[PDB]
């Protein structure tokens, strides 16, 4: 007798995703098929990636979109945990993209619609898939995109940046590629710009064996626009393909754009930040201490740039914490970042933060 | 439910257990992974491998000797290891970088003057301060309160 | 009428992304009403660093009574606010006699809200979120009268204090502080109402920087930059005044309806 999970006998190994063997399932008596994701338990703490599944199944087991796969049920064993998921026949984009040629102009622009509503829905959400490619966008009979592999996603919480360089290198954006922080939806938007070019071409606009040829094109943000390509769509992609983030095109200015707004379906939708100094970053660090301790606050040092500092308070009696984060401005100076830590609440931030100030460099 | 697997080749691969009256059930192969799942009342249950003629235990896993010499692997069932989120919670058990440019971009200096563009989540929390301009501090922050914002500024002497 | 604002939360009010000035009761008092025109606010919170909690609310009014408790002459400077500190005129202010810090919370309903302004003789209220202790956002009576006129879908028969032409600045001061009124009427050679004087008008003494000299007529002070009928209805007359964005409408004067009088009525 063949192995079963739910009323589901396992088949054919799908494929091997990000952390385990995705196999399909045919229901026992109405032959209904999902895609099984098999986590050991073992193996995904073996890799530090618990919290990461926890989270994953988290935000994946509340979403509800046609472009995104959904997340049936997930059912734990003592030795291995199974995520019981909407199976679709079609496959990836990339084999379809392959065996066939490059889409037409209508039909691309139909599928990039679906794709970055999906897209959308997911930072509508606080939900950052990085790793957004043909590769992890599925179809199904009715030739619908379905976004598939969160095992790379992240959240996006309020204050802070991401660091993880993830995804295939053709598909990461230049900040990426380059290993700088960066806010999430951006990174997303640079995929979905390289897929939108792969679904009209039939190729990739960042592509090279010469690795370093491959990433140096990446930051130069430099591709070619075929003789095929529309102008409009081109416009598009030089928005998507933006080196700069703050350059970059936004989900609303791609909804905003004429191009995209097509046959579009209706479902589918002086200040200084902290004090500057010139030492050198660890004299930095160590002018820091030489005046928290002064100010008797108790802390803990994360990283030998970060740390999260609390303060006792005299008068209410309750704990108030900030973390302090020191980047690097210029060739020549360092700023040092002051962040609320939640738990009135904001003025004894910037109490805690102003004490530390007057005994502080610029 | 249980997973029982066995890892390593073999022809034939039968799983006898305590909850099968000692019966041979036989593992289904995937590569070199033998395997059944099937459903045991929570508590103690020992189980051993008829791979290929030969009788063994899995080393790795958790085995009992007995009174006549006899190793059998064991299996102690849990309620927590059914419950998703309490078994995940079970199992869970340099240089400075570069300011990101997201930071630098202000929603006060970029209608009515006591209303503002609604924030970059990344920039939210973060100090931001004016220059001393002779004994007074000007200190300021964005944060979040249910779905709305507001950007409190405060006028402190120093 | 009644009902619709003892449901709806005050946080429902507050702006998606809104600006929000906190003076520390440390601050020089003339740093900070000048702050409070730079920042476009007409009201901020005092935040008292010692007792570690909000003591009050500087508003215009503070200006008024400042401006007239210590006018000397043209001649000679206010040294009392171009050196007293907020904290130190909220003493003299409220000696023996002291008000504390009033204010409501998000949760709380709009009729909580109504009720607050009425009941301690304000117009400008902090909304508080009690888990933070954070001041959230001013709520004002042209605030919630604009929202009471987004969901609608006679004066006489429903049911004063003024200055002249040449009255000047101070004596009008003088008028706002011992009556507790919000504008004053401008009366000619005869008793027809040519201009209005209100509160706001008074920090544009602060924004120009000629608060030393308040012997200049009102008319004068006015050079830096509308009415209604008692045969007109009441709903005409709401939909006449948040049109114009106002506080009060008064040709000669008889009587002056207001935005918090207005709400006493559909309260
Ligand atoms: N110029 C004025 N003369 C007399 N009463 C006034 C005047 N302005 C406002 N009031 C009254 O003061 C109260 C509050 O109104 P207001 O300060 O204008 O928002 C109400 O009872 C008004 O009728
Ligand atoms: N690599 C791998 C790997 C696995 O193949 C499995 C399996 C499995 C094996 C064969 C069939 Br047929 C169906 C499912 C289970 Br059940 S748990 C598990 N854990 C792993 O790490
Ligand atoms: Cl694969
Ligand atoms: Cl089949
Ligand atoms: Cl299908
Ligand atoms: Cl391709
Ligand atoms: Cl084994």
């Amino acid at each position: 007798g063949r192995v079963k999970i739910g009323h589901y006998i396992l088949g054919d190994t799908l494929g091997v995703g990000t952390f385990g063997k995705v196999k399909v399932g045919k229901h026992e008596l109405t032959g209904h098929k999902v895609a099984v994701k098999i986590l050991n338990r073992q193996k995904i703490r073996s890799l530090d990636v618990v919290g990461k599944i926890r989270r994953e199944i988290q935000n994946l087991k509340l979403f509800r979109h046609p472009h995104i796969i959904k997340l049936y049920q997930v059912i734990s064993t003592p030795s291995d945990i199974f995520m019981v998921m909407e199976y679709v026949s079609g496959g990836e984009l990339f084999d379809y993209i392959c065996k066939n040629g490059r889409l037409d102009e209508k039909e691309s622009r139909r599928l990039f619609q679906q794709i970055l509503s999906g897209v959308d829905y997911c930072h509508r959400h606080m939900v950052v898939h990085r790793d957004l490619k043909p590769e992890n966008v599925l179809l199904d009979a009715h030739m619908n995109a379905k976004i598939a592999d969160f095992g790379l996603s992240n959240m996006m919480s309020d204050g802070e940046f991401l660091r993880t360089s993830c995804g295939s290198p053709n598909y990461a954006a230049p900040e990426v590629i380059s290993g700088r922080l960066y806010a999430g939806p951006e990174v997303d938007i640079w995929s979905s710009g390289v897929i939108l070019y792969a679904l009209l071409c039939g190729t990739l606009p960042f592509d090279d064996d010469h690795v370093p040829t491959l990433f140096k094109k990446i930051c130069d943000g430099i591709f070619y626009t075929p003789q095929y390509l529309n102008p409009s769509v081109i416009s598009l992609l030089k928005h998507m393909l933006q080196v700069d983030p703050m350059k970059r095109a936004t989900i609303k200015d791609i909804r905003e754009h004429e191009w995209f707004k097509q046959d579009l379906p209706k479902y589918l939708f002086k200040w200084h930040l902290g004090i500057r100094s010139q030492s050198r970053p660890n004299d930095i660090m160590a002018e820091v201490c030489r005046a928290i301790k002064q100010l008797d606050y108790e802390w803990k040092v994360v990283n030998p740039y970060y740390l999260r500092v609390r303060r006792k308070n005299p008068v209410t009696s309750t704990f108030s914490k900030m973390s302090l984060q020191l980047y690097q401005v210029d060739s020549r100076t360092y700023l040092l970042d002051f962040r609320s830590i939640d738990d009135s609440h904001t003025i004894e931030f910037f109490e805690m933060c102003a004490n530390l100030i007057k005994i502080l460099a610029q | 439910p249980t997973v029982f697997r066995w890892t390593g080749g073999g022809k034939e691969v039968y799983l006898s257990g305590s909850f099968n009256n000692w019966s041979k059930l036989p593992l289904t192969r995937d590569q070199n992974n033998f395997v059944a799942i099937l459903d045991l009342p929570e508590g103690e249950h020992q189980y051993k491998f008829f791979v290929d003629g030969q009788w063994t235990h899995d080393p790795s896993e958790p085995i009992v000797t007995s009174q006549l010499g006899t190793v059998n692997n064991i299996i102690q069932v849990k309620k927590t290891d059914f419950e998703v989120f309490d078994a995940l919670m079970v199992d869970s058990q340099k240089a400075p970088p570069i300011l990101p440019p997201h930071l630098l971009q202000v929603i006060l200096n970029k209608c009515d003057p006591a209303l503002l563009p609604e924030p970059n989540h990344v920039m939210l929390n973060h100090l931001y301060a004016l220059s001393i301009k002779d004994g007074v501090m000007v200190l300021s922050a964005t944060h979040r309160y249910k779905k709305k914002y507001v950007t409190t500024l405060l006028y402190k002497p120093i | 009428y009644t009902t619709f604002m003892k449901s709806h939360r005050c946080y429902d009010l507050i702006p998606t992304s809104s600006k929000l000035v906190v003076f520390d009761t440390s601050l020089q008092v003339k740093k900070a009403f000048f702050a409070l025109v730079t920042n476009g606010v007409r009201a901020a919170p005092l935040w008292d660093s010692k007792k570690q909690s909000f003591v009050g609310m500087l508003t215009i009014t503070d200006f008024i009574n400042i401006l007239h408790r210590y006018y000397k002459s043209a001649l000679v400077q206010i040294y009392e606010l171009e050196e007293h500190k907020i904290e130190t005129w909220r003493e003299v202010y409220l000696q023996d006699s002291f008000k504390p810090l009033v204010c409501i919370s998000p949760n709380a309903s709009l009729f909580d809200a109504v009720s607050s302004l009425i009941r301690n003789k304000i117009h400008r209220l902090p909304v508080i979120d009690p888990e933070s202790g954070n001041t959230l956002y001013i709520l004002t009576h042209k605030r919630i009268l604009k929202f009471l006129k987004l969901f609608i879908t006679s004066l006489e028969e429903l049911q004063i204090a003024m200055v002249r032409t040449t009255t000047p600045v101070y004596v009008a001061l003088g008028i706002f502080v011992q009556h507790r009124v919000s504008a004053l009427p401008v009366v000619d050679e005869k008793g027809r109402v040519v201009d209005i004087y209100s509160k706001f008008d008074v920090i544009n003494l602060a924004a120009e920087k000629t608060y030393n000299n308040l012997d200049v007529s009102v008319t004068k002070a006015l050079q830096h930059r509308l009415k209604c009928y008692l045969h007109e209805t009441l709903e005409a007359i709401i939909n006449r005044l948040v049109e114009a964005e106002v506080h009060r409408l008064v040709d000669v004067v008889k009587g002056i309806v207001s935005l918090s009088d207005i709400l006493q009525a559909l309260v």
